[PDB]
């Protein structure tokens, strides 16, 4: 929203986008979590820490 | 406002430099998307006069030279030719963004 | 005066029922003039490829001549009261109507009498209808646009009886016969299935003795006592390109399942179409349209013309778009359509809807102005809904329409469907029906 | 002419649940996408291992 | 508005070369083994990159 | 009753993120699955010749 | 017919440098754009030379490196042209910055940040090469300022490990940073390749900034003779500055051997690094001084965002003229600083240096610009 993006119908797109952006936000950081093997959320889980990471 | 701004004026449409290179003032200005249809819009005249005196200041800027002393764009003189059509190009792009904010 | 009761002002249609299972139904205004129509449902869906031509033919010999009224004297009938004479066959509805004053109201319907009862059919006229047909085929093939419907009917709906043509394969009109079209006649044009509809200058009453007195004699029994059945149809998704380079541009439809006539969200498919709409070369607008694959398409010079259709059926339909173009823009034209498509499955807002609810209101009460239009929608909607849609009912299913539900129905009916293609013309940069299937759905979403 | 066309029988290459001609689709679509698709992400999530 | 793989230039060339090339329908799988000497080139890059770490 | 592909397709596999989503949490418990399993494998073939197996005797 | 227009590999050349159009007014600085080509071509082509005799392991560098010098046929004039030519590609580099910031040329967004990509990639196979030789600087230099870089908590530490490949720099470092300072110019080669690509959709910009179309020349032979004695004219100087000072640039603390135990007086990079060094130690937090580096060379990637006025050059810009000619006084001053130790009066100096450099390129350039812009009548 830089000068011209400010009204009801950019505010409309948003709550539509928002939702979309979030669940790619959650793939993103369950991705992050797989990859990169994080000991402090990998832990939680029941099932993969048979493996310990 | 009254006395030296008007000179200081002057005195910086002489220090700009423009002026000796044979140009107006809206042959300075960088083109946009407005800049251009303006531009688009002007008649023949006006047009060709502007290119003439675009590529001439660039000839000018090749031999690094600039133009005698009284074939500088005198001040007062310096006609403001493309801002009504630039002012009216900006007003209906403004109104074409503010009919798509709502 | 406030829309809703300036269109409850509007007269209600009349609508009865006589013991053979006939519909009457008339709606009465101000005119000198009426407007009197018989509707039957017999199409080509009702026809099982040996006689895939008969409704075509049988409205074609249906004005020369009745078995009291010998041929030409019919005419003279027709034409001595300037009354118009007219007929229409769809894949469903088949319309026998005309034009009139109301003073003539009495003797117009001995005539719509003789038209559906008593059709003599002579075997000079079935040669002369025979090869008429024939080059009138000759001749309609040369429109690419009936080509390219005709061709997404074949493509969407392959070994239904709803693909075929009305007018069938030319090898049925070089071999229908006199008994094939008595039997079409005894099994289709029956009592229960017919609406005298109504419009104009008329009341009911008068029309309903004047229907007694000469259509209480139509059938309502049975021949053989099977109940011809109205089968559901596959749809299926596939193409079909007919790839011509010696026409000047291409013609390509592009169409996926809709649900028919009883689904009332068929009202919010057709706002999401009056958000796309229409554009022609011929327009005034130019780049200011609001629709944005119009100012697109003019943009950029993409396409000579394109529309968007929702045709409907019973339980079934077609629901998409038709453009015209040359050869070197069609594909960004998909592109482009898609996109549109998609926008109204992902990011539809309240602006646009409230500008297609708009659209929708003035064409709907704009296209419902002359008794011919009026007539037509007596008709077809008795013969579709089994009755008549007031206009305040439709008007309050208009405004029920928002943003959320929009989407809604645009992402059940759009979003990750395998549509119909068929292309016509100089379509080799048509894309393959892969691109098309993933143009289908967005990777954003 | 243009109705002399028809499409040819696809009966030895379409699925069982959309070779009945007389039964209306949009009852089986979502089966055979999500069978489709359900082969993309498994063999997308052995390529990601 | 514009279609980003046809006007953006990089992607103008990339379009050209490996999405809207216009491929023969029937080659066989010999036509495969240019892709395939051009993903084991990469391979070699790749492996012969981490190999000089320690070399 | 709606069949399982149907489920999986109206709950999962519709949206593209979902899609992604669904990958991802596929790709976690498969690749816990796949491990175990194989490395259960690799021992059953290869029993009392691993170290492991043989880590009673020295360990202590 | 002819070769030069229709067959594929000669039309691209010919698209690119014989029938290229070209403002007919650009100065010299712009041949410095081609003068950065040349030296990349310059340092791989002598890069070569030294991977013949090189031994990339922390026994045999300092003394291969000696073998290079006293006993390989001239190999003391390609590596003495390898590292003043690495300076001089350095000038040049700072010059085609310099003439992009004041002619408005950022305003090709892309071309300018492919560039900003580019400059990224000379910093770091600079820094790689400079570790290369081994001696007592590139040792200390490299442990100091990756060091630094480790200042992320709970990340830096295994990445700083993972950088080293192992618990300080060692002979894994030395050999991954001979592989990665091998590698690196071919990625700059392709990156000089889309850069001039993305240029090539507009074409150049010209001292005035206006619209150069109503008068353009053909690139040959003009621009072509006109690059040909930019590059004369840079051997001069590279050819002076190897054969009559080899060492006036350089630092004779590398010339000992690296003794891990040594630590230098002063430990310093190489003077092209040095005015973001004065920015790395102008602020008393390590977290903050390797962002705010991060920001003093990614403020050329914010900068296209920063341009207020309707004019495009600062030709006819005097105020903006001013700020730009302090500006590049104050990173001489950054220079000088990062080149001095850590004590007073250097450490306020710096820390105003930083300040200023900030607020002049953040701040003070658009309120020049929108004065200019109301100064002219025009808002
Ligand atoms: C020293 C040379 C100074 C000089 O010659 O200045 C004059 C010239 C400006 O002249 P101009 O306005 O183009 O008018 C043409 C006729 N006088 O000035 C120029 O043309 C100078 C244009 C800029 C080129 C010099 C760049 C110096 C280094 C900049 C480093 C900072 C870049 C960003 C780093 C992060
Ligand atoms: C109103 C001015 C009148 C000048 C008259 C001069 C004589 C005129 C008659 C003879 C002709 C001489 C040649 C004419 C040259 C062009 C015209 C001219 O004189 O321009 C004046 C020049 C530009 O004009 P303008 O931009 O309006 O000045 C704003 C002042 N800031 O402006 C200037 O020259 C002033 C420049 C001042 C710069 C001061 C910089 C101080 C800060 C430097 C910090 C550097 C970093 C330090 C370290 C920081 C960290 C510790
Ligand atoms: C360095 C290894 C090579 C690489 C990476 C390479 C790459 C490719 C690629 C990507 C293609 C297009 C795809 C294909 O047709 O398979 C191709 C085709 C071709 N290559 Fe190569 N190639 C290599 C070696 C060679 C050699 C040694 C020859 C000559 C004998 C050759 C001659 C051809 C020809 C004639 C074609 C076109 C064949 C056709 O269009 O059907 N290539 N190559
Ligand atoms: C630029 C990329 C490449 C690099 C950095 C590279 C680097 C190396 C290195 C360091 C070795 C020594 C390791 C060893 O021998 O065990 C090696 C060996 C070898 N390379 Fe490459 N290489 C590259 C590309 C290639 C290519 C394209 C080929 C040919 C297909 C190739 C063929 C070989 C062979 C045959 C060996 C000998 C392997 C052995 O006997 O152990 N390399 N390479
Ligand atoms: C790796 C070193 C670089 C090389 C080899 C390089 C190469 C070139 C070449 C060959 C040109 C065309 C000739 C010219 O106009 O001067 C050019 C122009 C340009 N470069 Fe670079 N460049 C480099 C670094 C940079 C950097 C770091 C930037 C960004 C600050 C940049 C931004 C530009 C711009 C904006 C132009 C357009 C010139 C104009 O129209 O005014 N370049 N470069
Ligand atoms: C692919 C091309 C290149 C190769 C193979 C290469 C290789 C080498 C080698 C082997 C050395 C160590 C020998 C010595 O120190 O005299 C070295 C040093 C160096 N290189 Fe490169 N180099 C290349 C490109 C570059 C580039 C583009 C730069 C500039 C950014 C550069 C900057 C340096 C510097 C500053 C040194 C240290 C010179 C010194 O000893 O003081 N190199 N390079």
């Amino acid at each position: 929203m830089l000068s011209r993006f400010l009204g009801p119908r950019y505010r409309e797109l948003a709550r539509n986008w928002i939702p979309t952006a979030g669940m790619w936000g959650t793939v993103g950081a369950v991705g992050l979590v797989w990859a990169t093997d994080w000991r402090l959320i990998l832990d939680w889980v029941p099932y993969i820490n048979g493996k310990f990471k | 406002s009254s006395k030296w701004l008007d000179g200081f004026r002057k005195w910086y449409y002489n220090a700009a430099g423009f002026n000796k290179l044979g140009l107006m003032r809206d042959d300075t200005l960088h083109e946009t998307e407005d800049v251009k249809e303006a531009i688009r819009r002007l008649p023949e005249d006006l047009y060709n006069d502007r290119m003439f005196r675009i590529k001439r200041a660039l000839d000018l800027t090749m031999r690094h030279q600039i133009l005698p002393k009284d074939q500088w764009t005198k001040y007062e003189e310096d006609k403001f030719y493309l801002e009504p059509y630039l002012k009216e190009v900006i007003r209906e792009r403004k109104e074409r963004e503010e009919w798509a904010k709502k | 005066a406030t829309f809703a009761q300036a269109l409850q002002s509007v007269p209600e249609t009349q609508v009865s029922i006589l013991d053979n299972g006939l519909r009457v139904a008339s709606e009465q205004s101000s005119h000198a003039t009426c407007t009197v129509g018989v509707w039957i449902d017999a199409g080509s869906r009702y026809e099982t490829e040996k006689n895939n031509g008969a409704g075509y033919f049988l409205e074609h010999l249906a004005f020369k001549g009745t078995k009291n009224r010998p041929g030409n004297a019919l005419e003279k009938e027709v034409e001595s009261i300037g009354a118009h004479l007219n007929a229409y066959s769809t894949r469903e509805h088949t319309a026998y109507l005309i034009k009139a004053l109301s003073k003539d109201l009495p003797k117009v319907v001995e005539l719509l009498a003789d038209i559906v009862q008593n059709s003599s059919l002579e075997d000079s006229q079935i040669e002369k209808e025979r090869d008429v047909i024939l080059r009138e085929m000759q001749e309609n093939d040369a429109s690419m646009q009936n080509v390219v419907f005709d061709y997404l009917h074949a493509t969407a709906f392959q070994g239904t009886p709803l693909a075929q043509a009305v007018e069938g394969p030319s090898e049925n009109v070089r071999r229908l016969s006199r008994t094939d079209l008595t039997d079409y006649l005894n099994r289709h044009y029956k009592a229960p299935r017919m609406v005298l509809a109504a419009a104009g200058g008329v009341e009911h009453q008068q029309l309903l003795d004047l229907a007694q007195k000469h259509l209480s004699s139509v059938s309502r029994v049975y021949e053989e006592d099977a109940v011809p059945g109205l089968t559901p149809c596959r749809f299926t998704g596939s193409e079909i390109r007919h790839r011509d380079d010696a026409l000047p541009l291409a013609h390509v439809a592009i169409a996926v399942e809709g649900p028919g006539w009883a689904n009332p969200d068929n009202v919010t498919l057709q706002v999401a179409n009056a958000i796309i709409g229409h554009y022609d070369c011929t327009y005034g607008g130019g780049v200011h349209l609001s629709s944005p694959l119009a100012s697109v398409a003019v943009a950029n010079k993409l396409c000579q013309s394109f529309q968007t259709f929702n045709i409907s059926y019973s339980d079934t339909g077609l629901l998409g778009a038709h453009f015209v173009c040359d050869a070197m823009s069609i594909d960004d034209m998909v592109f482009f359509l898609q996109g549109q498509w998609m926008r109204l499955c992902t990011s539809a807002t309240e602006s646009e809807v409230t500008r297609g609810k708009n659209i929708l209101r003035n064409a709907l009460v704009s296209h419902l102005d002359g008794t011919t239009p009026v007539c037509e929608d007596i008709g077809r909607s008795l013969l579709t809904y089994g009755r008549r849609i007031p206009l305040a009912e439709w008007e309050s299913r208009i405004q029920e329409v928002d943003a959320q539900m929009l989407r809604d129905i645009c992402s059940k009916y759009f979003y990750d469907q395998c549509p119909a293609v068929a292309g016509y013309g100089p379509i080799e940069q048509l894309p393959d029906y892969n691109r098309i299937r993933s143009g289908m759905f967005w990777l954003r979403f | 002419s243009h109705t002399d066309v028809k499409v040819p029988d696809f009966s030895d290459y379409r699925r069982a649940e959309v070779l009945d001609s007389t039964k209306s689709s949009k009852e089986s679509s979502e089966a055979r996408k999500g069978f489709s698709y359900l082969v993309t992400a498994t063999t997308t999530v052995g390529v990601a291992y | 508005m514009t279609n980003m793989r046809k006007t953006h230039p990089l992607f103008k060339i990339i379009n050209h070369s490996f999405i809207d090339l216009p491929a023969p329908s029937n080659i066989s799988s010999w036509w495969n083994f240019g892709s395939l000497l051009g993903v084991c080139l990469m391979v070699q890059i790749i492996t012969g990159l981490f190999l000089a770490m320690h070399y | 009753s709606p069949t399982i592909p149907s489920r999986l397709y109206s709950l999962l596999f519709r949206r593209t993120s979902t899609f992604a989503l669904t990958i991802a949490v596929g790709a976690l418990f498969f690749e816990r699955a796949f491990d175990q399993g194989a490395d259960a494998i690799y021992e059953h073939i290869n029993e009392g010749k691993l170290w492991k197996h043989i880590k009673h005797k020295y360990e202590n | 017919t002819n070769m030069r227009k229709t067959h594929p590999l000669f039309k691209i050349i010919n698209h690119s440098f014989i029938d290229l159009p070209a403002p007919s007014n650009i100065s010299s600085w712009w041949n410095f754009g081609s003068l950065l080509g040349v030296c990349l071509m310059v340092q791989i082509i002598t890069g070569l030379f030294l991977a013949m005799h090189y031994t990339s392991d922390t026994m045999t560098a300092f003394s291969s490196v000696t073998h290079i010098c006293r006993d390989v046929n001239y190999g003391w004039l390609i590596r003495y042209m390898h590292a003043n030519g690495a300076s001089m590609f350095f000038i040049c580099l700072f010059l085609h910055v310099g003439r992009g910031l004041y002619y408005g040329s950022y305003t090709f967004m892309e071309t300018w940040n492919i560039g900003v990509l580019l400059l990224f990639a000379v910093m770091a196979t600079a820094f790689m090469g400079y570790v290369l030789p081994w001696g007592q600087m590139s040792f200390w230099g490299a442990t100091v300022i990756t060091n630094l870089l480790s200042a992320i908590p709970y990340i830096g530490t295994t990445l700083v490990e993972w950088i080293w490949g192992g618990f300080s720099v060692d002979k894994a470092t030395l050999t991954r940073f001979f592989a990665f300072h091998f590698i690196l110019p071919f990625i700059i080669a392709a990156l000089a390749i889309v850069h001039l690509l993305f240029l090539h959709e507009t074409g150049s910009n010209n001292p005035t900034g206006l619209n150069s179309d109503a008068d353009k020349i053909p690139f040959h032979p003009y621009y072509t003779i006109k690059d040909i004695l930019g590059i004369l004219i840079m051997f001069l100087i590279l050819m002076t500055l190897v054969l009559f000072f080899p060492d006036m640039l350089g630092d004779p603390d590398n010339y000992m051997p690296a003794n891990p135990l040594n630590t230098p007086p002063h430990i310093k990079p190489e003077w092209y690094f040095l005015f973001a060094y004065a920015i790395l130690r102008s602020i008393p937090n390590k977290l903050g001084g390797v962002l705010a580096l991060i920001l003093s060379i990614l403020i050329l990637a914010l900068m296209p965002f920063l341009h207020t006025s309707k004019q495009r050059s600062l030709m006819f810009r005097p105020i903006t003229q001013i700020l730009y000619w302090i500006l590049v006084a104050n990173l001489l001053i950054l220079t000088w600083i990062g080149g001095q130790p850590v004590e007073h009066p250097f450490i306020i100096i710096g820390q105003l240096a930083s300040i200023s450099y900030f607020s002049i390129i953040l701040i003070l350039m658009p309120i020049s610009g929108i004065i200019e812009d109301k100064m002219l009548k025009l808002y």
